[PDB]
């Protein structure tokens, strides 16, 4: 019995972790009562992972709201599954940061830093055996990413043998209009570099594309891009809810998928894409469903896996197939001498199997890749931070707070160091 | 809570100063607060519950309230007495007939547990009337000299004119920041 | 933010309420809006009190028209609370309406929520305050019901009937609305009507709710919390002779409750509000007979300070300071003394927080007595330096806040007379705190009181001086509080010997190396405030803690001893005085003892061996810079020793600290030459001259790497002085390590270090004209280059990626290092040949595809261009170059990204010495893999080749260049399918559209053989398919280049592999729909209908015959098995 304590700092985070939440509740079979109408075996073959055993068999889920102002607190607390969690795991303050990395990690997050570890020690001495932690959060806003980045670096300081796994979110300008987006962005990717096993990128611009294009969408909003976010977590921890013959295991899993510990960036994808709604499309076959996982358009992040190298690779599909079905498919497509070889998929896949799909969709499959490509990535925001640093624009808010010029430079090196490892490693043999 | 964030909170709290105006029915409870922000007191109709003004004067944040001075109005007046920092008691100086109903008014407002730290500003109101009382025989027949466990102090006022009621307002002020923080 | 400049939109979105209520999509992208607009003022609100009253008016006209709809009412009440959580309710309500024309539209709105709907909080949320803020209504609810006989058959139900109804409801629900039930009854039952009324019904419901709920079933828990919070608000805002008569039961019933023992956080600093609610009920409200309910109250707040949480700490530390303040001065002693039993040896860290929280909360109010000065003070003086390590995790930070707010708390609990006892001890805490310690938050903490200190009493040792200068903004780089700050507030003489202490002590012996080393550099500079102290107080000290057996302390006491001698030994340069003259000779004495101390313990073995490793190098360079008394004595021979088992060893170092590791081994190294191996002025020991360089030179062939790395650098670190006679060799024995054998394929920073430890070597020995093995002269400067360049076509690809170009960053920092010197010598020596390959090459590694190594070839570029004291000779087209580059626009120019270099660097193209290399370069970025660096490499190239595009002449030579460079890297993988994509991606944008235009043109007749030379016999898919998409450009030249095109495309087409099969047809088609005039209108639906329909991907046997069929259209000859 393995149990993963779940955490969501800042605005963002919080509504991703709710909808994610949501999302399980009606694939597990758990009533928002806190009770279970499920009607399969395998749903309750692997429910403590991330639900408590109460009184009366109702299920309390694990996770820790966070936050410096009550608005978005308040708004989850009232949500359509918002009695589940516990009233005292809502910690939060009142005057939040104002989209400052400073405020947020150093003042008030160092100031509420002890109010949350209260709740993290009180859910983690209500386990039998904790495997990790996993942190829902943004790049691009001061609350969110400093509180994540602090209490990741917590963490790790108190609890050194546990994995830690950061769904980060990528702000992107067609998304939001705020100068100090990058800055922020450029020290969460510093710390997270230094205290990190995993880190799963969500690009925000990617998803935006994605909605006006693909779902045809006039004035998307956040409930277009946090639906496919739910969509995708949903997807990637499809083994870690239930069971499988593949290793379902959270340390095993990060060791193989980790190669390299300063390339722990994983782009996530998940074919077939879908809208709010609107779900129950058709049932799409194996090969279809690998072609369109692996295609950048179904792809969270702006980076294309095909402009890269393939390190590692995590297949995990759910439906109604055998695994023998997705090995022939899988060893046909590396079969340079098949009718079905393709460019853009690697010699060796983890694929899993699954015989519970997600709501409105019979099949579905879901992709990690520990690509290069997503040095792209950090190359978009670093060209911001020249545009900004040499200037001294804004400052005078970070030195006022106590931040040094030195911090900056620092974490600029390190994201170059990084962008120049991952171009270097990109051009190697592939024996 | 942080000892910065305790410091924030005090600042935020002293900037914001309460003012609770009360005193019997028809003395110009409402004249002079219309005077004193700048608005027109020939439209003043009798007030028929309650009234709130939040204004600045001299950096502070006042919230003046204005209770009705009549009978069914006066077994409310405990429903605002909490958080006050300051009292201000009209009197009409005209009246000669009701002079002990506010003496007895204010005599069962000083024995209040909640209105022992605050500061007492009597403004003896309609002085231009011909058959007003002067200052001196007001601060006799109130019995302002006996109060001791109370910073008080009565000024002759005429809010139709808009005469010594900021010298007042300025008193009751500077007696409020002469002191430091109040109790819970 | 001065005002609020964003009035106008916040009217249009107002406004634009009644045209987006039925919409979905809109209304939330006008909430989202809302949200961020009002955000802006999240942490100072208070810019916003002008504007509230407007804005909640819109709002209201909205929510209090009759024509209005559910789903718009609904918009307006999210609005409405939007305003309310950035503002807050307690501020925000005031303005709202209290006219008794407001109490039936507000309870009718009431009785119309839907309790279920929780997309409607917001809504309920609104109704619930609004309801609150009418029952301040001076009058009775009776004169507003008027008659409840007048309905036969069915009486109506009074207003305050319907509203006890409303709050009991609500009190248990699981959504946000249960708090604003909580605002309501405080407003309710605290009323006289209602008082006489309901308040013995709404008791009774209570006192069930809590007889009846648990900790466990959720609806239980929802019930529990509920009604605390009301009780406590009932308790807070309700008259105290209404309220003692139940103080007895409910206290009773709490107890039975068990909320202590229960698991539940909120619940817990609930039940302890509601206790110290009941605890004032009893006595009499102070302004600066005892029942035994109080008592058992105290008993129950005093455990609430060793609480697991600090929620809950906090309130129990408020509760203990409001009930002293209501106590008699006599009990306030025994409270007090019961509380300073939270700091006992046996008590956790937690309920200190709590004591001196409780404390505070005493002080604030002036409760606590003088007698209590000597007990209450000698404990701060400890709250303040808590700083412990629980495993590995650290804890005293919140107990450093709490001392800081207590002694804040301490400038209005005690007289200036009062406290003038110890005012030399606190001064010295607070002042030591804001200076040194670790966290922000306490620093600013002990800023604030020291300033509510000095401003309040002002007794304090120089306060306004300490004040202006340690300010709330200059406390807030930690580095500037311990190498600035620190110096002035120890420039007097109250704050001197104090802070020394309390750093040797406890910085000193920190769990963290940053800590140390920034305790360690602010010594350095506090030494020089306090010579004597430092040296006969603090020497002694360190040095009996290199002798400790913890780790952390012994590293921390050899870095302060070092950065107390090097201190000590820059003073006494400035008199022109030895350095011994500070330290006695038995501290001299120990200084020769630290190494033989450690290598004797083996404390150079485990995760501490690199530590003690760092610590005794940096003392040991400390010492050699010093020049001190060690000359002759055996001693330096173990100092030595000691460097060269690291350079043994680097291996063993952690990957995380080995760099640190050489680099501070050979500072050492290089201190120790130039101090303690000098035989006369400018001689050396022939004996160790001779026995390390040989020793040095031997150990360069160790097939191990790290070795190799560390002895090059120490070589590049050696004075001029031991290379008088020497160079010859050393230069030989580095240069035999730069060449790539077979056995060290993928030894590439051995050769990265060997050609910095050239450069080191070259710049201290200088030029000298006429003396090869003492400097750099005409005979041996010739070799050095070639070495260097040598090293310039390291691509050596191995499993770790392109390691070869870090060889290469170090021949552009090299190289430099080297032409610079001799321009500053003898200019002569850097020939026009030499200059011109290093200029070239400097262009080629400019303009590569990796981001970090094509920038800095840009600067070093730059830095050799601009270079005017002297100008370096032999530059092709300086002025062209300089032109290019003018030294304005140089000062802001993002090279790294490519955006900004290859429209920049494409330019050089126009020079023909640069127009090859630069290309051969810029073809890897013209067909790499990033996205990015394409796109931005094929625009700069089109951008430059629209320049000359209707030049037979500059479109030949490019187009002869180009032919050129893919000749010299025939049957090269790393530059045969780059070149090929730039070739393709040429033919397809039409740059060399004038050869097409006659036929069988030189360029092309030769390009195709050079590309069927190429692809012949490859399996790789991209090769395959970039040859594919070069045969598919290549069509558009007439002659017997498309007739050969033409069959290479159909003998493509039945490949081994379908997917080429398929490709080479999606690619003809394209090629087909292209270039019109290739095939006749004849045959043209014949060739569409045959790609279509075939299937390129079946049986290869069947598609042999409608590939041959297309040969017979296309007019190709059909080719045979051979
Ligand atoms: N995809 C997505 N991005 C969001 C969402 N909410 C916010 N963002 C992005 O988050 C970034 C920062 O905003 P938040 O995360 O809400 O802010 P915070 O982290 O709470 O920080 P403070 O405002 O300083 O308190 C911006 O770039 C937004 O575009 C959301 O629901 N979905
Ligand atoms: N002559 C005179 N009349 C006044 C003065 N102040 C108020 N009044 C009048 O007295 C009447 C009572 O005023 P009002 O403010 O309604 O009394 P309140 O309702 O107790 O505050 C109004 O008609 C005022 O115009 C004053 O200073 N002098
Ligand atoms: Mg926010
Ligand atoms: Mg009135």
């Amino acid at each position: 019995m393995r149990e993963i304590v779940h955490i969501q700092a800042g605005q963002c985070g919080n509504q991703i972790g709710a909808k994610f939440w949501e999302v399980i509740s009606d694939e597990h079979g758990i009533d928002p009562t806190g009770t279970y109408h499920g009607d399969s075996d395998l749903q309750l073959d692997r429910i403590s992972v991330y639900y408590n055993e109460a009184t009366g068999g109702k299920y309390v889920p694990r996770a820790i709201l966070v936050d410096l102002e009550p608005g978005t607190m308040d708004s989850v607390r009232s949500g359509p599954f918002g009695q589940i969690f516990r009233p005292d795991n809502f910690v939060f303050g009142q005057s939040g940061a104002g989209n400052n990395w400073a405020k947020g990690h150093y003042t008030e997050g160092a100031e509420l830093v002890d109010s949350v570890l209260d709740v993290v020690r009180k859910e983690a001495e209500s386990c039998d055996c904790l495997q990790g932690f996993q942190l829902t959060h943004s790049l691009g806003g001061g609350t969110g990413s400093g509180m994540g980045t602090l209490l990741i670096s917590k963490i790790r300081e108190e609890y050194p043998d546990r994995i830690m796994n950061t769904f980060s979110v990528v702000p992107s300008p067609k998304v939001s209009d705020t100068v100090v987006e990058p800055y922020n962005a450029t020290l969460s990717v510093h710390q997270l570099v230094e205290n990190t096993d995993e880190t799963y990128c969500i690009d925000n611009e990617a998803l935006y594309d994605i909605c006006f294009r693909t779902l045809k969408l006039t004035t998307p909003t956040y409930g277009d891009l946090n639906h496919l976010v739910s969509a995708t977590m949903s997807g990637v921890t499809t083994c870690l809810r239930f069971p499988g013959q593949l290793n379902a295991d959270l340390r095993k899993l990060a060791v193989n998928m980790v190669p390299f510990p300063r390339l722990h960036f994983f782009m996530p994808g998940f074919a077939p894409l879908t809208s709010r709604g609107s779900q129950q499309y058709r049932a799409l076959t194996v090969p279809e469903l690998t072609q369109q996982v692996f295609d950048a358009k179904n792809m969270m992040a702006a980076c294309d896996p095909r402009h890269g190298r393939y390190l590692t690779v995590a297949a995990v599909f759910r439906g109604r197939m055998s695994m023998k079905e997705v090995d022939e498919q899988m060893l046909n497509v590396q079969n340079k001498n098949s009718s079905y070889f393709v460019e853009w998929i690697p010699n060796n896949v983890k694929t899993a199997v699954c015989d519970i799909p997600p709501r409105g969709l019979k099949m579905a499959v879901t992709f990690i890749g520990n690509s290069t490509a997503i040095q792209e990535l950090f190359k978009r925001i670093s060209e911001q931070f020249t545009a900004m640093f040499r200037r001294k624009a804004f400052l005078h808010w970070y030195t006022g707070e106590g931040m040094d010029e030195m911090e900056f430079t620092e974490a600029e090196s390190n994201m170059n160091d990084l962008v120049s490892e991952y171009q270097q490693y990109q051009d190697a043999t592939a024996e | 809570m942080g000892l910065l964030t305790i410091l924030k909170k005090m600042k935020q709290k002293e900037r914001e100063l309460r003012l609770l105006m009360l005193g019997l029915d028809n003395a110009g409870k409402t004249t002079i607060l219309k005077k004193f922000n700048g608005e027109d007191i020939d439209t003043i109709s009798p007030t028929l519950g309650f009234n709130i003004k939040t204004l600045e004067h001299r950096g502070f944040k006042l919230n003046i309230w204005d209770v009705g001075g009549q009978k069914s109005l006066r077994s409310y007046w405990r429903n605002y007495f909490e958080s006050t920092d300051g009292l201000i008691w009209v009197v009409d100086s005209a009246d000669r007939q009701r002079m002990q109903d506010c003496q007895r008014e204010l005599q069962s407002l000083l024995v209040e547990e909640r209105l022992a730290g605050a500061t007492l500003l009597i403004f003896a109101n309609k002085q231009d009337l011909p058959g007003a009382l002067s200052s001196n025989a007001i601060r006799e027949v109130l019995e302002l000299d006996s109060i001791r466990s109370h910073h008080w102090c009565i000024q002759g006022c005429s809010a139709v004119t808009g005469e010594n009621l900021l010298p007042g307002i300025d008193w009751l002020l500077d007696d409020i920041s002469s002191r430091i923080f109040t109790a819970d | 933010l001065e005002a609020f400049g964003e009035s106008a939109e916040t009217r249009a979105l107002l406004g634009r309420l009644r045209e987006v209520h039925g919409g979905g999509a809109e209304r939330e992208v006008a909430l989202e809006r809302f949200r961020v607009i009002m955000d802006k003022y999240q942490e100072q609100p208070h810019l916003l009190d002008p504007h509230l009253e407007w804005m909640m008016n819109l709002l209201l006209d909205i929510v209090q028209d009759q024509t209005s709809p559910a789903s718009l009412v609904h918009l307006a009440f999210k609005f409405l609370y939007i305003i309310t959580k950035v503002r807050g309710y307690k501020t925000f309500l005031r303005l709202f309406p209290h006219e008794v024309a407001d109490v039936e539209p507000v309870l009718d709105l009431v009785t119309i929520q839907n309790p279920k709907d929780h997309e409607a909080w917001e809504t309920r949320y609104m109704l619930l305050l609004w309801l609150s803020v009418t029952c301040l209504i001076p009058f009775d609810f009776s004169r507003l019901d008027g008659n409840l006989l007048t309905q036969p058959g069915q009486a109506r139900m009074s207003i305050m009937d319907r509203i006890l109804q409303i709050a009991e409801s609500y009190l248990i629900v699981s959504d946000k609305a249960r708090d604003a039930a909580a605002v309501l009854v405080s407003r309710f039952i605290t009323r006289p009507d209602v008082k006489q009324s309901k308040m013995a019904e709404f008791l009774d419901w209570s006192l069930c709710n809590l007889a009846r709920s648990s900790f466990q079933t959720m609806q239980g828990v929802i019930t529990m919390d509920g009604t605390l919070q009301a009780l406590a608000q009932i308790f807070k805002h309700g008259k105290r002779e209404d309220c003692l008569p139940y103080a007895a039961t409910v206290l009773r019933c709490l107890d039975g409750c068990r909320l202590p023992e229960s698991n539940q956080t909120l619940l817990r600093k609930l039940g302890v509000k509601l206790v110290q609610r009941l605890g004032l009920t009893f006595l009499k409200p102070k302004v600066a007979d005892v029942p035994e309910g109080v008592e058992r109250v105290i008993e129950q707040l005093l455990v609430g300070l060793k609480d697991k949480d600090t929620v809950v700490r906090w309130s129990a530390a408020k509760g203990i300071g409001r009930m002293a303040g209501r106590l008699p001065r006599a009990l306030a002693d025994d409270v007090v003394g019961s509380v300073l039993d939270c700091f006992s040896f046996q008590e956790t860290d937690k309920a200190w927080h709590g004591g001196c929280l409780a404390l505070a909360e005493l002080g604030r109010r002036g409760l606590l007595l003088p007698s209590r000065l000597v007990d209450v003070v000698a404990v701060i003086l400890k709250a303040l330096t808590y700083d412990e390590k629980r495993g590995a995790c650290s804890v005293g930070t919140n107990v450093r806040d709490a001392a800081c707010y207590v002694c804040w708390a301490f400038a209005r609990a005690y007289e200036p007379q009062e406290l003038k006892p110890f005012v030399t001890a606190i001064s010295s805490a607070l002042v030591i705190a804001a200076v040194f310690d670790r966290d922000i938050n306490c620093r600013r903490a002990a800023s604030a009181a020291f300033q509510e200190n000095v401003g309040r009493q002002g007794t304090f040792p120089h306060g306004i001086d300490i004040l202006t200068t340690a300010d709330y903004f200059a406390v807030g780089n930690r580095s500037n509080c311990f190498l600035v700050i620190s110096v002035f507030i120890a420039g007097f003489p109250e704050y001197t010997q104090p802070m020394i202490d309390h750093l040797v002590t406890m910085k000193i012996s920190h769990w963290d190396g940053v800590i140390r080393e920034l305790a360690a550099r602010a010594l350095h500079n506090l030494a020089q405030q306090a010579p004597e102290f430092s040296a006969t107080q603090v020497f002694p000290r360190l040095l009996s803690m290199t002798l400790s057996p913890d780790l952390h302390m012994r590293h921390g006491s050899i870095l302060a001893c070092a950065e107390v001698a090097y201190a000590l030994y820059k003073l006494a340069a400035q008199e022109n005085r030895p350095v011994t003259d500070h330290l006695d000779e038995q501290a001299v004495q120990g200084l020769k003892q630290i190494h033989q101390q450690l290598y004797d313990r083996q404390l150079y073995r485990g995760l501490g061996g690199q530590l003690m490793r760092q610590a005794v190098c940096v003392l040991i360079e400390k010492l050699s810079l010093s020049k001190m008394p060690f000359r002759g004595d055996t001693v330096i021979d173990g100092w030595q020793w000691l460097i060269n088992d690291t350079l043994r060893h680097l291996h063993l170092i952690s990957s995380h600290s080995r760099q640190q590791m050489k680099d501070a081994a050979v500072s050492a190294l290089a201190a120790l030459c130039s101090e303690y191996y000098m035989k006369e002025p400018g001689e050396a020991d022939p004996a160790i001259q001779e026995e390390l360089i040989t020793q040095y030179l031997a150990e360069l062939r160790n097939p191990e790497e790290m070795t190799r790395c560390g002895f090059s650098l120490a070589l590049g670190a050696l004075p001029g002085f031991l290379l008088k006679g020497r160079l010859q060799q050393v230069l030989t024995g580095l240069r035999a390590v730069t060449h790539t054998s077979p056995e060290d394929v993928s030894f590439a920073e051995s050769r990265r270090d060997g050609l910095k430890a050239i450069a080191r070597i070259c710049q201290t020995v200088g030029v000298k004209a006429g003396a090869p093995d003492e400097a750099v002269c005409g005979e041996n400067v010739s070799q050095i280059y070639c070495a260097l360049l040598g090293c310039m076509d390291d691509y050596t690809t191995d499993s770790r990626g392109d390691v070869g170009t870090w060889v290469r960053k170090a021949a552009m920092t090299s190289l430099m290092d080297l032409t610079l010197l001799l321009a500053r010598s003898q200019p002569e020596l850097i020939e026009a040949h030499t200059c011109e390959r290093i200029m070239c090459c400097v262009a080629q590694q400019a303009s590569e595809k990796i981001d970090r190594f094509r920038a800095h070839a840009a600067s070093v570029f730059l830095t050799l261009l601009h270079f005017d004291s002297p100008p370096i000779p032999h530059v092709p087209h300086r002025g062209e170059l300089e032109k290019l580059f003018p030294r304005s626009d140089v000062a802001s120019v993002n090279w790294s990204a490519p955006s900004q270099a290859f429209p920049r660097i494409t330019q050089l193209l126009g020079l023909p010495t640069y127009r090859y290399h630069v290309l051969l370069g810029l073809v890897v970025s013209l067909g790499g893999l990033t996205e990015s660096t394409i796109r931005h490499s094929t625009q700069s190239l089109f951008e430059y080749m629209k320049g000359i595009q209707s030049d037979p002449q500059a479109l030949g030579s490019f187009s002869g260049t180009l032919l050129q460079i893919f000749e010299d890297n025939l049957l090269n993988e790393r530059v045969s399918v780059p070149l090929l994509k730039t070739l393709d991606h040429v033919l397809t944008h039409g740059c060399f559209d004038i050869f097409t235009t006659e036929e069988d043109h030189p360029f092309a007749v030769k390009l195709l053989a050079l590309c069927k030379k190429e692809i012949k016999n490859s399996k790789d898919i991209q090769k395959l398919l970039s040859g594919i998409a070069v045969f598919c450009e290549m069509v558009q030249f007439p002659g017997d280049v498309r007739r050969q095109a033409l069959l290479q495309l159909c003998l493509l087409l039945c490949h081994r592999f379908p997917l080429i099969r398929k490709t080479t047809a999606s690619q003809v088609y394209e090629t087909l729909l292209t270039y019109s005039d290739v095939v006749g209108a004849d045959v043209l639906d014949e060739v569409v209908t045959v790609l279509s329909d075939t299937a390129w991907d079946a049986e290869l046997a069947v598609v042999r015959e409608q590939r041959n069929r297309l040969c017979d259209l296309l007019g190709v000859p059909r080719p045979q098995l051979v």
